[PDB]
RNA sequence: AAAAUUUAAAUUUUUUUUUUUUU
């Protein structure tokens, strides 16, 4: 399972960056357009950026909490790749490296960051809590998965609602779904990750001892773009201007002064897209309630 | 195994060691061991540490961490856990040596768990934690040696309060600076090998390769004891054995054992 | 609420350090001649690492083989006695660890002159003994020894250090107590430059410090590869003066 | 007897005479020249003088 | 159950579509492709039925034949060991 | 948990209960497994303790690894139904198993060929109101019968006898020992530990050869 | 009168001619006139070392010789190979260096000599003459494009070992001379490889022939007549 | 007939199809013929490996059998001699349940076959015939039979049924049965009645389908 | 309103006709019957062709099936001696190409190409079941050195039926409008590969973006303005 | 026959005959990949025209060959030959199982009765 | 004043599920 590209094609794109061109039609520092569409279920969404397609799912159920944090509920994200999304991939390799490179990000992007209040999953302390689940599916790759799965999970959390609960010791009263309403969830902050994609037009030494910074960085590598890149970097931020994570794990060497200059441009990008989610969550729920207005008057 | 040697040697090696005036490839006396180095007390986060150096550059370190436990709800008061570099958990030589030293340090066989006893209700869970960097040998008898020094390099914090928690059920208290050495009589392990009518001591890897069969003999308390296993080294040259040769090696170990011990019983 | 004292208004840390100070830093070369031609030992404070390098040599299988360059294997050994509290289970496929196993590869894809070592294998062995926090940059400094410890072809020194942030104030060379106390960043710094190999942030960081925060660690990192150099050199003098 | 055999010459064109002659004659003949080698593992070998010397220094197993 | 279809070529003297049950014997398990598996409780009951038809057709009658062969093989075993 | 199996809901637990010279005996049978080429069946029952176990042969299987001059043995011990011996407790015995047969099998007759040995510690009673050490010698016997059934070149009907936490394996009608195993016991009881093992070995090998030559 | 060296040291991890000594990442100079060879990389002037080693300035050639590394194979050298593998008509064999040497099928002394000519049935008997791990005398012919080199046995003097014992050393301490087979009082012979591999054996007549049957060149036999006074003199 | 489908909706994959019946959304993907692995080849026929991802949870045993019965159905659909020493990985995604996965698996088994049939048409591999699957239930209390039930009707269903048929000659002749998944309590007598609608209905399904294929692909075809 | 078909339909033509088989139809090796086994539209070869007609189904695919006398574009991936390792499509099986199948065929002369090159070649010999083989130079070239290794250029992937129309069809409007702007080269590969080199990378991107878009939209009449717009998108500058 | 290379041919060992017919089939299960496999190299098919060898014109997958052992080779496989006029192809079905049974027309050729189709196989002398 | 003189670089597959580290 190996992608084969000519070195002639390798120089071609490398030339295009040397004349400030890229094959998609975007700018270097331009991001794709995002299509968000929900299914009928809560925590159901289809997210699409041109060629890359994803789908995720949020659910929850009853379990006991750990001994470790006996206060808090349970939550984890599955991101199992299927070779459906591209023939590179093993059947569910949870031990591949790029998978881990997809994993630990979303592990830190959600779980260690804590966008979601796990303490608001405590139904009863130590007895019964929530087990909230996030199964990420990939559909078709043009890269940006780890940015797409960044979004589509956080999209899904802002669309899921959990049903109604009443406690009497052991008499724990899960109510019928349609009499007593499902209840949405508590998001502390909304993180958005950004892939950065790096291209030395030169050898090693002109990056190493060539003092002249000459390295091109772009956003959202397409599939062919992604196969030649030299370093890998993802930052994540919010609306309140705090930096969630940064991960440059090796690759090409890279100036620090670039990275701050990189990460500022992230901010203006992610903010506009964030609010686009925020209206569409409202507007769909508005469309839910206008169709709820088109239901009770109908019934 | 580790090495791949040539057949023309393998005769000569099986020739020279099966001499009736028996000859080692390094020509030691048949009961000698090889020179080593023994370091401890260097992991100051640990209850005890250990560091031992072989002549062929085989290399291990065994760590000592303790833990206070109820000695009634738990049977095994003393746990061994081993790591060999370069190998899977699933491999054979890992697990057998691992399961061995548990038997060697059963809680009342050569282990004096009364010295481990904290209260009438509580005691000390210990962890024999082993990291072998490298070996070229069936490594086992090396590994006991550092552990012997490791137990001789282990201090434990002092009890303050009383020790009868049946009625009053006190939660036991330790001083924060005052440690006491674990008094203990740890055992020792020796690798043997049988060639023809000769029995070498400390088989080196070449000596370990050519052998017909070999032994492991548990020494404790100034004597022979269990666990004792006949043990294959290779599997291309496995021959059977007269029992008096098995009867020979025991005192052959024993009349040279404490001199090795006293060399290490030396402080 | 912490019942302790993070950083004094009088400028001091837990051992009394200033914000711009290091732990005791000790390396060693040829610690294990009988084991491999790369053998180096690190003490950076109580972070104690045995570092081992095998190669350049034949693979175990012809499948794992290239006709262009070398390969690089990372095997990390975190012991269950590495910490104060003894960890229960083993780590040998823990997804936390595999990340670093990915990480050091891509950090060291680009120092090794890979083309001039084709059809051969480089294996880097890690033994984490005593763990003192600052754990990530502790590794990389041990690596930079071990490649030179056999004298493998390379470009440059590569330095690593975790530097932490208590509210406004940078902390060079934090410990694990301070690591659980605040926000920290580790920097994989290359040579004398201002270019980065590793950059990793887990904790939550306000944006505005970060340029200044990044501007801190370079002077630390330059003093790192400083202290590596002479310490090798005084070893390097010890060879030929008594070889010849 | 399945043996190999060296036919010598000082001139390429001496060999070019003898090669195409023997090539017509027995066929399975290797030619070795600074200009052109043909059929290196043939049974019969025709080559100039120094090539033997050259492949006597570095020990051709051809020999 | 297994249903096969037959070659004219393969005969040795001492369409044509045969039902076999009690299947075993790797050669059978390789080469039978339309198959039937049935659960049944002895009074004519049926817990499940399992058709994979990959070789022959299936008649309505091999169905009924297997059904006829179902209620025998089960009911004997209900009565065989009388537990 | 384990995504590959059905282990129930996690919060369940299994059920709990509380308190409210002798003869050994065999029943040895071969030729009853059609996957294998060597099978052997062993019943054992002795005084509080009844034990049954299965030894399975696959050979000679091909080796995808490389060339060898000769054969190679592979031995598996697996828990059956009730008794659960420890994992690391198992393979130590598997180590002790292979050493003896490497003084048994003509591997030189079998270049580049494998030996697969599956041992199923199927069911054991211990109704008695070093627990693995009491089951060692019966393994060797159970293997030997299955290895005769695959008909592989074996030098001797080698067997082990037991005397009170001690296992000693013989050949040549006991005139040499091929496998030694000792736990705690007495001190210098070895000479009596020669004897009671030997006579059980003298018993057992006769029981074995009856199982085959009379068939 | 002892068994083992047990000397103790507790409480510590460890016990604790002028030329240019340069480091990786370090500038040598930027005189453009110098030539740039081994241990050297650069950017158009900046002469940059890559190892821990010494500056070697040869008359206009600057290059860096390291101090640490594996054995460097060179042609015409007299070393010892341990048989790694068998290929198509090829063999793999350890030098101790970076990679294996290769060894052609007809690169070896045939029993009966050249009168035994070629045969395709010989590849059906590769394992006959040679097998794994075995030790021999080998002659370094020539290389490949990388730096991996090959061997042969163009003499009776080169061939498969017997009659003694192997030992091994670092490759550094072995000094170069015009001769490598050496014969020592005690009727014995060292076969110093260059690469760090050392074979001892009893002096043969062919060894005696150096200073005044042929069908035994793949045997695992020794001289059966080996005294202990031979054998113990080996160990000294 | 509230069914609907999409063809050719992935990019890097040979065959792709979204099948949407009344409540369940399922997409299937087909990649083949491509390079097979070492342990996977057949010297003669075509090797097939099939992956189904659920909507919820991960791949376990409940998934495994729905995979494996679906292995059985495709094997005669494929002209398997045409691709020796080859591999076609086919992968299915459950996106919507439309049925209680804890209690049922019925509709998905009908759905995924109806899904994977169309992505092969996208894939354009040598095939043999035409096919269809429907879910059929029999109510516990009413004792009547519904073709294409719902999950609440499944709760009061007594027995759940999936029929897979092989359709030829304009998809009209039942060439063979592929799968009959009889589950729940049933007798002799219901069963021939149980075929007898699905004898019609799956053809009535394919009668829709024959149109749909050409409508999607003849503009993809050139004139 | 065509000769549309399914696998499993009634085959139209009478059995007693001498008929050369085209692809898409399969004859039974077991029962000698012949059936359409693929999806799409039949196109019957009309009468008069020596009394021998031919059936073929238009089927759609992207995954190319190697077949003989077919011009494809390949990638040098390994130097298996005497005989190249070459691939034609990612994740597919590699192809073997002789070192000697070359227009100056010379066995003492070993050619020069290296791992990662693009070469133009025709499938010479390929069983359905065997390691397939190609040729640059052929006997059916008739000593023509018309195939060969390529220079740098640019290669784009399309689906196969489109690439047929690039080869088989002059009504295919693509080559018209492209020649109507700049002058350049084109190699056509039946493996869905289209290799183009221009005088300019600038126009090559203009060449790139059209062919991605046009083959996507697959509407040959619309390709007039769509092609010309990308020039303006390059002449945006 | 397991797999056909341009280099060579790969089979698995199933049955060994004997001297003065008497046989010994292996009792193994190939579906584990258990059995011993061997390799016929393509130049070792026959000696007549041993250079310009066309491998497909003698073998197809799954077919039965009376072949002679050359030697051991490696541990992985075998060195094997058919290079005689009495050796070679024993039996196969048409189109590799996709059709009926095929009979060796000559020693040098093979047809099938009902079909009217022939194929080139290096058949054994019958 | 002629005459002529030198090379040679390596090919086709063996493995065990994810916790869990001190506000």
């Amino acid at each position: 399972k190996d992608i084969e590209i000519s070195a002639s094609e390798s120089k071609f794109i490398l030339e295009a960056l040397r004349q400030n061109y890229r094959l998609d039609g975007r700018s270097f520092d331009q991001f794709r357009d995002v299509e968000i569409t929900f299914g009928k279920e809560f925590g159901d969404v289809s997210v699409k950026m041109g060629n890359t397609k994803v789908h995720c799912r949020i659910s929850c159920q009853i379990a006991q909490p750990y001994e470790d944090r006996p206060f808090e509920g349970l939550f984890v994200i599955s991101t199992e790749i299927s070779p459906m999304a591209g023939s590179q991939f093993e059947n569910g390799n949870i031990t591949g490296e790029d998978e881990v490179l997809c994993s630990r990000i979303i592990e830190k992007s959600v779980r260690r960051s804590g966008a979601l209040d796990v303490e608001g999953l405590c139904i009863v302390a130590g007895s019964k809590c929530w087990a909230v689940r996030a199964d990420v599916h990939f559909l078709d790759c043009d890269g940006g998965f780890i940015d797409a799965s960044c979004i589509a999970v956080m999209a899904g959390l802002m669309h899921f609602k959990k049903p109604d609960i009443t406690v009497h010791g052991e008499q724990i009263i899960v109510h019928p779904v349609n009499e007593r309403e499902p209840v949405p969830l508590g998001i502390l902050h909304i993180p958005i990750c950004v892939t950065f994609s790096f291209f030395n037009p030169q050898d090693t030494e002109e990056n190493i001892k060539g003092e002249t910074n000459s390295e091109i960085s772009i956003i959202d590598a397409t599939l062919k773009e992604e196969l030649l890149r030299d370093g890998v970097l993802t930052v994540t931020l919010n609306k309140n201007r705090e930096v969630v994570q940064v991960s440059k794990a090796g690759g090409l060497p890279m100036d620090a002064l670039t990275l701050m200059k990189c990460c500022h441009e992230a901010y203006s990008i992610i903010e506009k897209i964030t609010d686009q989610i925020l209206q569409l969550l409202k507007e769909d729920s508005e469309k839910r309630n206008k169709y709820a207005a088109m239901l009770t008057s109908e019934n | 195994g580790h090495m791949s040697l040539s057949v023309a040697e393998k005769s000569y090696l099986y020739d020279s060691l099966a001499s009736t005036p028996s000859i080692r490839p390094d020509g030691r006396l048949p009961h000698q061991f090889r020179p080593i180095e023994i370091f401890t007390d260097f992991l100051p986060s640990s209850n005890g540490s250990s560091r031992i150096i072989a002549s062929d550059g085989s290399e291990c370190i065994v760590s000592i961490k303790s833990k206070v436990v109820d000695h009634h709800v738990e049977n095994e008061l003393l746990q061994v856990d081993v790591d060999i570099a370069g190998q899977r958990d699933d491999a054979l030589v890992v697990e057998t040596i691992t399961s061995l030293l548990n038997k060697v340090l059963k809680s009342g066989s050569g282990v004096d768990s009364s010295k481990l006893q904290l209260t009438k209700k509580y005691s000390f869970k210990i962890f024999v934690d082993v990291l072998v960097i490298s070996s070229h040998s069936h490594p086992i008898s090396l590994i006991s040696f550092a552990i012997y020094s490791a137990l001789n390099s282990t201090y434990l914090p002092k009890l303050i309060s009383a020790f009868d928690d049946l009625e009053v059920e006190e939660l036991p208290t330790f001083h924060d600076y005052d440690m006491v050495k674990l008094d203990i009589n740890p055992p020792l392990v020796f690798i043997l090998a049988v060639v023809g009518n000769n029995m070498l001591l400390d088989p080196a890897a070449n000596e370990s390769e050519v052998a017909n069969n070999g032994l492991i003999i548990s020494w404790s308390n100034g004597k022979i004891t269990s666990p004792i296993r006949s043990v294959a080294l290779n599997d291309s040259n496995v021959k059977s054995f007269k029992p008096h040769l098995l009867k020979q090696g025991l005192a052959m170990v024993e009349k040279y054992a404490p001199d090795v011990v006293r060399s290490l019983e030396n402080l | 609420m912490s019942r302790l004292e993070i950083y004094s208004p009088e400028g001091l840390r837990l051992d009394g350090r200033r914000w711009n100070e290091l732990r005791r830093f000790e390396s060693s070369i040829n610690t294990h001649p009988h084991a491999a031609d790369g053998s180096s030992y690190m003490e950076q404070g109580n972070n104690k690492i045995i570092t081992l390098v095998k190669g350049p040599k034949e693979p175990r299988l012809k499948s794992q083989m290239d006709t262009s360059k070398a390969l690089l294997n990372v095997s990390v050994n975190i012991t269950k006695f590495s910490k104060f509290e003894r960890s229960k289970s083993s780590h040998k496929n823990e997804r936390r660890v595999l990340e670093i196993q990915t990480s050091l590869v891509r950090m060291f894809e680009k120092n090794v002159m890979l083309n001039i070592y084709p059809r051969t294998v480089i294996d880097i062995e890690i033994h984490v003994l005593e763990q003192d926090g600052g754990i990530m940059g502790s590794l990389i400094n041990g690596i930079t020894l071990a490649l030179i410890d056999a004298g493998i072809s390379m470009f440059d020194y590569i330095s690593g250090i975790s530097v932490g942030l208590y509210d406004t104030t940078p902390l060079l060379d934090t410990n694990s107590l301070e690591e659980n106390a605040m926000s920290t960043v580790t920097l994989g710094v290359v040579g004398k430059s201002e270019k980065l190999s590793l950059l990793l942030v887990e904790d939550k960081i306000p944006l505005d410090r970060l340029e200044n925060v990044l501007a801190i660690g370079i002077a630390g990192a330059h003093r790192v590869r400083d202290l590596m150099d002479e310490e090798l050199r005084k070893h390097a003098q010890k060879r030929v003066s008594n070889a010849s | 007897n399945k043996q190999r055999v060296i036919y010598t010459s000082p001139i390429k064109a001496l060999s070019n005479q003898k090669y195409r002659e023997l090539l017509a004659e027995f066929g399975d003949v290797g030619l070795m020249t600074g200009d052109i080698t043909i059929n290196p593992d043939a049974g019969c070998l025709v080559m100039t003088t120094e090539i033997l010397r050259s492949m006597l220094y570095r020990g051709s197993e051809v020999m | 159950y297994g249903i096969v279809e037959l070659d004219p070529e393969c005969q040795l003297q001492n369409l044509n579509t045969v039902l076999i049950a009690d299947l075993d014997t790797e050669a059978e398990e390789t080469s039978i492709h339309s198959t039937i598996s049935i659960l049944a409780a002895p009074s004519g009951n049926y817990k499940q039925l399992t058709l994979m038809g990959g070789g022959a057709k299936i008649t309505p009658e091999m169905i009924k034949r297997s059904l006829l062969l179902s209620r025998v093989r089960a009911d004997d075993l209900s009565t065989r060991f009388n537990i | 948990q384990d995504r590959r199996r059905l282990l129930g809901p996690a919060a369940a637990k299994p059920m709990a209960f509380s308190n409210t010279e002798s003869e050994q005996e065999l029943s040895l049978h071969t030729g009853f497994i059609e996957n294998c080429n060597g099978s052997a069946l062993v019943e054992a029952r002795s005084l509080g303790h009844q034990t049954s176990l299965i030894s399975a042969v696959y050979g000679p299987r091909s080796i995808r690894g490389s060339f060898t001059s000769q054969g190679t043995i592979s031995i598996q011990l697996k828990n059956g139904l009730l008794e659960k011996y420890n994992t690391n407790e198992l393979k130590e015995v598997s180590s002790f198993l292979m050493g003896i047969f490497n003084s048994v099998v003509n591997l030189s007759r079998y270049p580049k060929s494998g030996i697969d040995i599956f041992v199923y510690l199927t069911y054991d009673k211990d109704l008695t109101n070093s627990q693995i050490s009491s089951l060692i010698p019966h393994c060797i016997t159970s293997i030997t019968l299955a290895l005769a059934d695959a008909g592989i070149e074996l030098v001797d009907m080698a067997g082990a006898g037991e005397a009170n936490g001690t296992v000693v394996s013989f050949i040549k009608n006991g005139e040499e020992i091929v496998g030694f195993w000792k736990d705690d016991g007495d001190d210098e009881d070895l000479l009596e530990c020669l004897d009671r093992c030997k006579e059980q070995y003298n018993r057992y090998r006769d029981l074995m050869i009856s199982c085959l030559m009379n068939q | 009168s002892e068994v083992i060296t047990i000397t103790k040291r507790n409480g510590a991890f460890q016990n604790s001619s002028d030329s240019q000594i340069v480091t990786p990442g370090e500038l040598v100079t930027d005189d453009p006139i110098w030539m740039r060879g081994h241990g050297t990389y650069f950017l158009d002037n900046m002469t940059y070392s890559s190892v821990a080693g010494t500056v070697s300035r040869v008359n206009r050639l600057l290059s860096v010789i390291p101090l640490k590394g594996r054995y460097a194979p060179e042609t015409g050298d007299h070393v010892v190979g341990r048989i790694a593998e068998v290929g198509n008509k090829r063999w793999k064999v350890d030098i101790g260096g970076k990679q294996h040497a290769v060894l052609m099928l007809g690169s070896v002394n045939l029993p009966g000599g050249i009168l035994r000519r070629k045969s395709e049935s010989d590849e059906l008997q590769m394992r006959s003459f040679l097998k794994e791990g075995d030790l021999l005398n080998a002659e370094v012919q020539s290389l490949f494009q990388d730096g991996s080199a090959s061997l042969h046995t163009r003499s009776l003097k080169y061939g498969k070992l017997r009659n003694g014992m192997f030992c091994q050393v670092p490759s550094s301490l072995i000094v170069r001379a015009k001769n490598h087979t050496h014969n020592l009082p005690g009727n014995i012979t060292v076969v110093l490889g260059v690469n760090g591999y050392i074979w001892l054996r009893k002096t043969s007549q062919m060894d005696l022939a150096r200073d005044t049957s042929s069908w035994q060149i793949y045997s695992d036999e020794n001289d059966p007549s080996i005294s202990n006074n031979i054998r113990q003199a080996i160990c000294r | 007939m509230s069914v609907q489908a999409e063809i050719g909706i992935l990019d890097h994959v040979d065959g792709s199809s979204e099948f949407v019946s009344q409540d369940t959304k399922v997409i299937c993907s087909v990649t083949g013929p491509i390079e097979p692995k070492a342990r996977q080849e057949l010297p003669t026929q075509l090797a097939l490996e099939i992956i189904v991802r659920p909507a919820k949870g991960v791949a376990t045993t409940r998934e495994k059998v729905l995979e494996d019965k679906l292995r059985a159905v495709l094997t005669p659909l494929i002209t398997r001699h045409c691709y020796p020493r080859q591999l076609c990985q086919i992968t299915c995604q459950i996106l919507e349940s439309g049925e209680d996965e804890a209690e049922f698996s019925l509709r998905e088994l009908s759905c995924c076959i109806n899904a994977a049939f169309l992505a092969l048409v996208d894939a354009g591999i040598a095939l043999n015939s035409m096919c269809a699957s429907i879910p059929i239930a029999i109510i516990k209390d009413t004792s009547d039979i519904i073709v294409d039930p719902t999950a609440e009707q499944l709760k009061i269903s007594l027995s759940v049924h999936t029929l897979a048929l092989e359709f030829v000659n304009g998809g009209k002749v039942v060439k063979n049965v592929l799968l009959l998944d009889s589950n729940g309590d049933f007798n002799e007598d219901q069963l021939f009645s149980l075929l007898e609608l699905g004898e019609q209905k799956c053809q009535e399904l394919v009668t829709n389908i024959r149109r749909i294929i050409q409508d999607n692909i003849s503009p993809r075809l050139v004139v | 309103m065509s000769t549309f078909i399914f696998p499993g339909d009634s085959f139209p033509v009478d059995p007693t006709t001498p008929v050369k088989l085209g692809p898409g139809i399969y004859c039974d090796p077991n029962t000698q019957e012949i059936r359409p086994v693929n999806t799409g539209v039949l196109h019957v070869s009309a009468k008069g062709k020596s009394g021998v007609q031919t059936a073929y189904i238009d089927y759609s695919s992207k995954r190319y099936i190697p077949s003989v006398n077919d011009f494809v574009i390949g990638v040098i991936i390994g130097t298996f001696s005497d005989s190249y390792k070459v691939s034609l499509q990612n994740f597919s099986s590699s192809v073997s190409l002789s070192y000697m199948a070359f227009p100056n065929a010379s066995k003492k002369n070993r050619p020069t190409l290296q791992v990662g090159d693009l070469v133009y070649a025709r499938v010479c010999t390929a069983e359905k079941e065997l390691e397939a083989e190609i040729e640059c130079f052929d006997s059916t070239t008739g000593r023509d050195a018309g195939f060969g290794i390529l220079e740098d250029g640019m290669i784009i992937d399309v689906n196969l039926n489109f690439a047929r129309q690039l080869l088989f069809n002059n009504d295919f409007p693509l080559l018209k409008v492209l020649a109507a702007h700049t002058k350049f080269e084109v190699a056509i590969g039946l493996n869905g590969k289209i290799w183009v080199k221009c005088e300019e990378l600038s126009n090559t991107l203009a060449c790139y973006r059209t062919i991605m878009e046009c083959c996507q939209k697959n509407d040959t009449a619309a390709f007039k303005d769509i092609a010309k717009r990308q020039f303006k998108e390059i002449l945006t500058v | 026959v397991t797999r056909l290379s341009l280099q060579r041919a790969n089979v698995e060992i199933l049955a060994v005959e004997d001297k003065p017919a008497t046989f010994s089939v292996s009792q193994a299960s190939s579906d584990l990949g258990e059995t011993f496999r061997g390799i016929i190299r393509s130049q070792d098919v026959r000696s007549t025209d041993r250079d310009r060898v066309k491998v497909i014109e003698c073998f197809k997958p799954g077919d039965i060959v009376r072949a002679q052992v050359l030697s051991l080779g490696d541990g992985t496989n075998y060195y094997l030959t058919t290079a005689r006029n009495d050796l070679g192809v024993v039996f196969a079905r048409a189109a590799n199982g996709a059709g009926g049974l095929m009979y060796a027309t000559d020693w040098q050729m093979m047809t099938s009765p009902v079909t009217g189709a022939t194929e080139k196989r290096k058949c054994a002398k019958p």
